[PDB]
């Protein structure tokens, strides 16, 4: 008798990272409204 | 006349070109807001399924145990 | 006796979503056609 | 003289940056294919676990009730 | 005149642009970086998944099959 | 008695595909770097 403890384990080492990429997008919005100040105006 | 023609069209450029850049910004946002959205749920996922097999192994070892009482 | 009825459950509340940015590949797409019309032809 | 110039140049331009928008269209479709394809992924696997989790239950209680049964 | 002024602000827009496209190229490469890791995650999830399953299965038959010796 | 192999399974036809647009940056820090070939110098 005397079974051994059946342990399974843990999902261990599984993570999923997470984008940060605000300051690239901040960087792309001010740029389409600073453009604004690029316009031609004889 | 032909400086009326460039300053036009490039007036005309530059505004096609900060509309890309706001529909880029737009699309960019969404894609961070779901791919930030979907490693949470499955970090959630790896979490609670840690704890589901936790339970799955505790009520096995109470299954072996008490079979081992009962031999 | 009687055991209880060791129910684990269910992963409930677990759900990815969806991009949709079909607009926004489509104005990219219609802008990069568009700016043909911006060229300058003296 | 100069205007042939300024002209070309914002023609060539205009042009690269027809093929950047292009590039980033392309790009972001792909992104867009792949997140959402990995999105149904995750989510068959969450049925599909629920619905394995399920049958482990189950397959669980009929040990138990028989278990119950033998003492 | 109007000629430097047409070449100063096609520079400036020029230079805006080039910013935007390598903040545009960054922010793809982070999210195609992300992207592939949470693929992968996902997919050493499945396979740990399967092998826990399976060992989860196997200790399951070992129950039923000396259970039954048993009774 | 004789209890069937009561087989779970496996987790079949569940993959995650993999994002491979390093042409489409690549691209991008080209024209990135060959704009400076269109600015203009009277």
């Amino acid at each position: 008798h005397t079974s051994p403890d059946v342990d399974l384990g843990d999902i261990s080492g599984i993570n999923a990272s997470v984008v940060n990429i605000q300051k690239e997008i901040d960087r792309l919005n001010e740029v389409a409204k600073n453009l604004n100040e690029s316009l031609i105006d004889l | 006349e032909n400086q009326k023609l460039i300053a036009n069209q490039f007036n005309s450029a530059i505004g096609k070109i900060q509309d890309s850049l706001s529909s880029t910004a737009s699309a960019l946002g969404k894609l961070q807001d779901v791919v930030n959205q979907n490693a949470q749920a499955l970090n959630t996922l790896v979490k609670q399924l840690s704890s589901k097999f936790g339970a799955i192994s505790s009520v096995l070892n109470d299954i072996l145990s008490r079979l081992d009482k009962v031999e």
